[PDB]
C-alpha cells in the first residue's frame, strides 16, 4: 500500500496499514 | 450539471500523503494558534507534473488563504525496511509538516528540487521563500531552536556507502542479501547507517554540532496517545500488554499514583487524545459503529472518567491540532475530498475552514449508500455502493469492485488506481470495498508477524475476503441492483493478491484489472532476492516452496494459466513488471485474454499524473468493453480495440 507501516502490501517488499 | 470524469478526478487537489489517518502530521498551527500552515498538491496530467504550494490560512475564517511558496518536486516517502537503509519507495508522497518559528513569522519545511531535498524558509504573509540548508545528503527533518537557528538531520553515511558500492562494482558484486532484483540490479545499502545532526545559525551562515539536548528536541516525537491535564497523565494500555488484539483502555495516573482504568466502552481503542488544562478536560478520537465504520470525538472532564460523545460521522479527521476550544483538522468523506475543517469542542459542530477544491455539488454526483452486513464467518463488514447519477430503480447494472479501503473520499481506492465516481458516471454500479477484519485479529497474538502467519495458513484469510465479496455481490444481486454475470474486479497491493486468488478460486468475475502480478514463487522468492525472500517466510509466505508447491497452487498464474478464462488487464509500474512475466507468458501461451501495460519510472503506487489519467481511462474502457460490449470510437483508441477484439476472439 501507499503507507509504509504494519503488514504486507502484496509479496514484493512493501508494507501496509 | 457536468459529470465527474477522469479529467476532473485526477485534478482534485490533496493535502498530505495519499492515505492519511488520525496522526498524519499534515498541518501545523502557529504558536499563537491563529494560523494553520499546510501543503496543497495538485496534479496536472497535460504537463505531467504535480504542483505543490505551501499555504497559510487564518484559523478564524475571515481572510483568504495565502500561498507562501509554490514549487518543488514530488518527494517520495521512504524508510528503512528489511535491513536496508532505504527500501524502494512505495510511491506515496511524504507528508510535509511546516515548522513555525517561535515568533510565528517564518516556516521551515522540506522541499525537493533537482533530486535533492533541502530545507526551505518561507515568510508567512507571502513575501517569498528560499532554500536555507543544503548538503551532500537529503535533509530528513528540521526544527527551529530559536528564531534564527535550525537543527536538521540526515545520513551522509548513506551517500558514502553508495560510493563504496560504486567502487566495489569495478570488481563485480557478489549476488547476496544486498539485492532486490525486482527493482534494480545494484546492491542496496544495508543498515546500520547513522543519522547526523547539525545546527545552522541563519544570521551567520555557520554550522556547528548539535548538543544532546538540541538533538532530543528533534529526535523525540510527542505521543498522540498520551496527554497531561494538571498532575494527571492520561495514557492507553491493555489488560494483557503482549496480546496485540486486546482492546486498549484509557488510564489515568495522578503524579506517581496507581493507574485508574476507565471502564466505559467509549474509552476503548482510542486513536488520538488532547489534554486541555484551562478547561480541565481530555478530548479523544476513536473509531466505532458497525465494523468500525465511523469516527467519533469525545469530551471527558478530567476530574473523572465519564466521556461524552460530541461528534461522530462517516469519514476521517486527520492531523488534528487544538487551538483553545477548537480542533483544526483535515477531513474527508465519500463525496468530500480532503479539506480543512474546524470542530467546536463544546457543541461538536464542524465547519469548513479551507477547501482546495470547488464544491463538488457543481457536478452531477453519483448516489452513495453505505452497505452493512455480517459475513459468513460472523464478522461485521461495511462497504460503499455507488450508483450512476441517473439510476432508476429496476435497472440491473454491471458492477465493478474497487478495493480495499472506503473510509474517506471515493477517489481511486487503494493506491488511487481505479476511478470510482467516473466508473459510476459511465453506467456501472461500483462497490467500494472495505476489507474486513480477519478471524486471526480476534485471537491472541504477541506479534503482527505471527498473526500474519496464521492468516496465510492455507490462505484462510484470503478465503474470508473472497467470501465477503461473494456475500456483497449476492446482496446486491437480491436487491436487483446488479447483474451477477457482469462483475468486474480491480486490485492494487493487498487487493491485487485478492484479484489473483479470486480469479483462480471462483468464477464469479467476468473481467479484472490489477496493478501488479504475480502472487507466485517467482515474484515472492526469486525477484525479491534472498533477504526479503527469507524474511517473508515468518509472515506465512512460503518462499522456500517452488512454484509447483502446495502453497502457490491457490494463486500462481503459471500453475493455473490454462484455467484462467477471465479477461485480465495488468497496468504495471516498470519497477514491478518483471514479476508479472512468467505468469503473463504462461497465460499468452495458453491463449487467455490477458494484456500487460508498462509505465516508465513508476512505483508500486503511481505518482505521475499523466500515467494515472491513462490508467483511469484504460480501466474504464476495459470494463465498458468486456462488461457493456461498448467501445469509444475515438480514432486514437482504434488500435486498443483491435487488440481487445483479438483477445475476445481467443475465447472461441
Amino acid at each position: 500500500g501507499p503507507t509504509p507501516m504494519v503488514g504486507l502490501d502484496s509479496v514484493s517488499g512493501q508494507y501496509w496499514d | 450539471a457536468p459529470p465527474v470524469t477522469p479529467e476532473v478526478l485526477v485534478r482534485l487537489a490533496d493535502i498530505g500523503t495519499m492515505s492519511a489517518s488520525e496522526t498524519t502530521p499534515l498541518l501545523s498551527l502557529s504558536p499563537d494558534g491563529r494560523y494553520v500552515a499546510f501543503q496543497v498538491r495538485q496534479a496536472d496530467p497535460v504537463t505531467n507534473l504535480n504542483v505543490f504550494r505551501m499555504v497559510v490560512k487564518a484559523t478564524d475564517g475571515a481572510t483568504d488563504a495565502i500561498d507562501v511558496d509554490v514549487g518543488g518536486e514530488y518527494l517520495f516517502w521512504t524508510i528503512p525496511s528489511w535491513g536496508y537503509a532505504r527500501n524502494a519507495p512505495s510511491g506515496a508522497n511524504l507528508t510535509i509538516q511546516p515548522r513555525w518559528s517561535p515568533s510565528g513569522t517564518h516556516l521551515a519545511y522540506l522541499r525537493q528540487d533537482q533530486g535533492r531535498v533541502r530545507v526551505w524558509r518561507a515568510s508567512v504573509k507571502g513575501e517569498g521563500a528560499s532554500p536555507v540548508i543544503e548538503d551532500a545528503y537529503d535533509i530528513e527533518d528540521v526544527q527551529w531552536l530559536d528564531d534564527n537557528t535550525l537543527i536538521y538531520s540526515g545520513r551522509p553515511g548513506f551517500v558514502e556507502a553508495e560510493a563504496e558500492i560504486e567502487r566495489e562494482g569495478r570488481r563485480g558484486w557478489v549476488y547476496d542479501e544486498r539485492f532486490h532484483p525486482l527493482t534494480g540490479a545494484r546492491p542496496r545499502v544495508l543498515e546500520p547507517i547513522s543519522i547526523v545532526y547539525q545546527v545552522l545559525d541563519l544570521k551567520t551562515g555557520t554550522r556547528r554540532a548539535a548538543t544532546p539536548t538540541e538533538v532530543a528536541r528533534l529526535r523525540e516525537k510527542p505521543d498522540p496517545l498520551r496527554a497531561m491535564v494538571g498532575r494527571t497523565t492520561f495514557s492507553v494500555s491493555r489488560t494483557d500488554p503482549q496480546n496485540i488484539n486486546a482492546p486498549t483502555t484509557l488510564v489515568a495516573r495522578r503524579g506517581e499514583g496507581e493507574p485508574v482504568r476507565c471502564d466505559e466502552e467509549a474509552c476503548q481503542n482510542i486513536t488520538r487524545m488532547w489534554g486541555d488544562e484551562t478547561a480541565n478536560v481530555l478530548y479523544f478520537l476513536r473509531r466505532e459503529g458497525w465494523a468500525s465504520n465511523e469516527m467519533a470525538l469525545y469530551r471527558m472532564p478530567a476530574d473523572a472518567l465519564k466521556p461524552v460523545r460530541i461528534w461522530h460521522a462517516t469519514g476521517l479527521l486527520q492531523g488534528c491540532e487544538r487551538q483553545a476550544k477548537r480542533l483544526i483538522c483535515a477531513q474527508e468523506s465519500a463525496l468530500q475530498p480532503r479539506r480543512l475543517v474546524t470542530l467546536n469542542l463544546t457543541s461538536g459542530q464542524m465547519s469548513p475552514l479551507y477547501d482546495p477544491n470547488p464544491d463538488l455539488s457543481r457536478y452531477r454526483l453519483p448516489k452513495v449508500e453505505r452497505l452493512t452486513l455480517r459475513n459468513r464467518n460472523g464478522i461485521e463488514v461495511f462497504s460503499d455502493l455507488v450508483l450512476p447519477p441517473d439510476y432508476q430503480l429496476g435497472t440491473r447494472l454491471p458492477l465493478v469492485i474497487v478495493q480495499y479501503s472506503s473510509r474517506g473520499f471515493l477517489r481511486g481506492g487503494t493506491g488511487d488506481e481505479n476511478p470510482i465516481l467516473p466508473l459510476a458516471t459511465a453506467g456501472f454500479a461500483v462497490l467500494s470495498f472495505h476489507s474486513p477484519r480477519s478471524e486471526a485479529s480476534y485471537q491472541r497474538f504477541t506479534s503482527p508477524i505471527a498473526q500474519s502467519k496464521a492468516e496465510y495458513s492455507n490462505w484462510r484469510n484470503r478465503w474470508n475476503i473472497l467470501h465477503t465479496l461473494e456475500d456483497l455481490i449476492d446482496d446486491l444481486d437480491r436487491r436487483g441492483v446488479i447483474d451477477p454475470a457482469r462483475v468486474g474486479l480491480t486490485g492494487l497491493a493487498d487487493g491485487a493478491t485478492t484479484v489473483h486468488f479470486g480469479l483462480i478460486n471462483s468464477h464469479r468475475f467476468a473481467a479484472a484489472v490489477t496493478s501488479s502480478c504475480c502472487t507466485d514463487s517467482f515474484t515472492a522468492s526469486v525477484m525479491n532476492g534472498p533477504r526479503i525472500s527469507g524474511a517473508l517466510k515468518a509472515y506465512g509466505i512460503e518462499t522456500d516452496q517452488a512454484d509447483d508447491g502446495p502453497f502457490w497452487a491457490a494463486t500462481s498464474f503459471v500453475v493455473n494459466a490454462s484455467r484462467l478464462d477471465t479477461p485480465l488487464l495488468i497496468q504495471s509500474a516498470d519497477e514491478e513488471y518483471l514479476g508479472a512475466l512468467p505468469g503473463f507468458t504462461a497465460l499468452q501461451q495458453a491463449r487467455k485474454p490477458v494484456e500487460l501495460i508498462i509505465y516508465p519510472n513508476e512505483h508500486h503506487v503511481k505518482w505521475q499524473p499523466a500515467h494515472r489519467l491513462a490508467v483511469y481511462n484504460r480501466t474504464i474502457d476495459w470494463f465498458r468493453f468486456w462488461l457493456m460490449d461498448q467501445s469509444d470510437p475515438a480514432p486514437d483508441k482504434a488500435a486498443q480495440y483491435d487488440r481487445w477484439r483479438a483477445l475476445r476472439a481467443l475465447r472461441q
